[PDB]
């Protein structure tokens, strides 16, 4: 067979150094370990400095911290701030009952 | 490199014939 | 001794299934695979209760016409072989895989 | 008329519930793994497992105190491993 | 004008609670001259259609198939139940049209639906299989429940 | 800005049940793509003959193959020998 799976190959990007270890198993393994999103933060208008209120008429944005069924997450998951998680569950307890979201 | 590349290609192959009989179930 | 050796390797069979009885429900049937040792026996008994079957009064007679039979094609032990097959590959599923 | 025809595609599918899958037609079975993976991240099995019965108010914090206790617990305890699996590794 | 009653496709919903199954196959039926009646707004047709008339087919438990008392709440009583009606959507006719599955609740015959549709029971109607859901009611507080029994 | 989660002072660090990884046997593998070749292409198919072979390698002298059949954790002995170094405890 000529084919791998991807998750059993890393395709090292352009530009970048990069070791004889790279191409490895415990680099695959390394990098799933080490997943997190923290690229959120750049794409996250929570994590932002805007008040999470401000998006009480807005359920496209508001709908990205809730679950399929509508579940608003732990802050855990969110990773937002005491503050923020909130404002937040109060915008959304707020669009729920508008009848927007 | 060679060295690495030659562990990473058995182990490849041996995952590549794992997940095929897991997956048959 | 060669025709021997081609006819056990070609009767016995590859794998067999097994009940294992894991838990309080029922038993799993789950293929096993054969060394060559094992496969020699069940062949070699096969062999001996077709052998078995013939006329002559000396056991070394009829095992030599049944050994003759199978270096020529014919023996009704294949089919016994094809049915430990099929069970198997029914069961292919059960297989742990560790 | 024919504009309440053609606009009932994407209406039956906005008041959605977010407890649906689209069967594959291949694998079927896949589908009702991927139902399932919804049940256990909303909870659903759990909480219809506990509206069946009613809990006294001070039980019900008494509860929620001691899981999340747990919950942070093993939070801690997994942060030391990695640091024993790393301090291994280097020799420590 | 004219009555044009037409099924448009079938709800296959099982119940699977601590003591019985219910399966209930239904036919989603839509008048197709409703649009053509006089006097109908775009809010009454569009309201008409996104929630369609049901009518029911088939109505099973785990008694009609003679499991009784303790027994219709097992494992067993639910596989065998899902098999009957598979059979009677079979026998019916009424295998023609898409199938969409609404699971209600978490009881031990919940696995077994889904075991006898994803295997040989049910492999005539999981061809027509095209979309399951979970339909477990919840209560947001609501009323109280019955006190902790005391065993 | 992640939570760390400090554990109060510990009789022991342990894990309950070590995770340990154990390999697939090769022949037991072998045995399931040979029973799927014949799924496929049919019972005694040429195409299944290179499976057939190396079976009967695999399996010649051990129905298993030969196999380092063993492997155990140590988690817990580095997790005890290390926790009083890296626990963070203050001085006495
Ligand atoms: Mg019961
Ligand atoms: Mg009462």
């Amino acid at each position: 067979t000529k084919k791998i799976d991807q998750s059993l190959s890393k395709k090292l990007p352009k530009g970048t150094i990069y070791d004889p270890f790279d191409f490895s198993m415990g680099r695959i393994h390394l990098d799933r370990k080490y997943q997190a999103n923290k690229n959120s933060n750049r794409n996250d208008i929570m994590k932002s400095g805007a008040n999470p209120l401000e998006f009480y008429a807005r359920p496209r944005i508001l709908s990205r911290y809730v679950t399929s069924t509508g579940r608003i997450q732990h802050r855990d998951i969110t990773g937002l701030s005491a503050k923020n998680q909130r404002r937040l569950s109060k915008a959304i307890r707020r669009c729920q009952a508008i009848g927007l979201m | 490199e060679q060295e690495v590349l030659d562990v990473w290609e058995k182990k490849v192959v041996e995952e590549t014939e794992l997940m095929a009989a897991r997956t048959s179930n | 001794i060669q025709a021997l050796e081609k006819s056990l390797d070609e009767l016995a069979p590859l794998m067999m299934t097994k009940t294992f009885n894991t838990g309080v429900a029922k038993a799993s049937v789950i293929p096993v695979p054969l060394n060559k040792r094992q496969r020699n026996r069940i062949a070699w008994n096969w062999i001996v209760q077709s052998a078995n079957q013939r006329v002559s009064s000396d056991f070394a007679v009829r095992l030599g016409e049944e050994l003759t039979a199978i270096a020529k094609g014919t023996s009704s032990a294949f089919e016994k072989r094809d049915q430990i097959h099929k069970t198997a590959i029914a069961h292919r599923a059960y297989i742990q895989l560790k | 008329a024919e504009i309440a025809r053609s606009s009932v595609e994407n209406a039956q599918m906005r008041f959605n519930s977010g407890k649906s899958i689209i069967v594959n037609k291949n694998n079927p079975a896949e589908s009702f793994k991927r139902l399932n993976r919804i049940m256990f991240e909303n909870n659903i099995p759990g909480d219809k497992r506990s509206q069946r019965f009613y809990m006294k108010p001070g039980k019900v914090a008494e509860l929620k105190r001691s899981q999340r206790h747990r919950k942070e617990f093993m939070m801690g305890f997994k942060r030391l491993i990695e640091i024993v699996k790393d301090a291994k590794r280097k020799g420590y | 004008y004219k009555p044009k009653e037409e099924v448009v496709k079938y709800i296959l919903h099982g119940k699977f609670t601590k003591n019985n199954t219910h399966l209930t196959f239904s036919s989603v039926v839509e008048d197709k001259n409703f649009h053509k009646n006089k006097g109908l707004t775009y809010n009454d047709t569009m309201l008409y259609y996104l929630n369609l008339p049901q009518k029911v087919k088939i109505s099973l438990s785990t008694g009609c198939l003679g499991f009784r008392k303790a027994a219709r709440g097992e494992y067993e009583a639910a596989f065998q139940t899902s098999g009957r009606m598979f059979e009677l959507i079979k026998e019916k006719n009424m295998l023609n049209k898409d199938i969409e599955v609404v699971m209600d609740d978490f009881g031990k015959g919940r696995a077994a639906f889904i075991s006898a549709l994803v295997g040989k029971e049910g492999a005539s109607v999981v061809k027509k299989v095209v979309k399951i859901s979970d339909a477990t009611k919840l209560k947001f507080g609501g009323v109280r429940s019955p006190k902790m029994r005391r065993l | 800005k992640p939570p760390v989660y400090r554990l109060p002072p510990l009789p022991r660090l342990k894990v309950k049940k070590p995770i340990i990884r154990q390999e697939a046997n090769k022949c037991l593998v072998l045995m399931s793509n040979l029973l799927q070749c014949w799924s496929s292409y049919g019972h005694m198919s040429p195409k299944c003959a290179g499976l057939v072979t190396e079976l009967k390698s695999c399996t010649s002298e051990s129905a298993l193959g030969k196999r380092n059949n063993v492997q155990k954790s140590n988690i817990n002995y580095h997790a005890a020998r290390l926790y009083d170094r890296i626990n963070g405890k203050p001085h006495d």
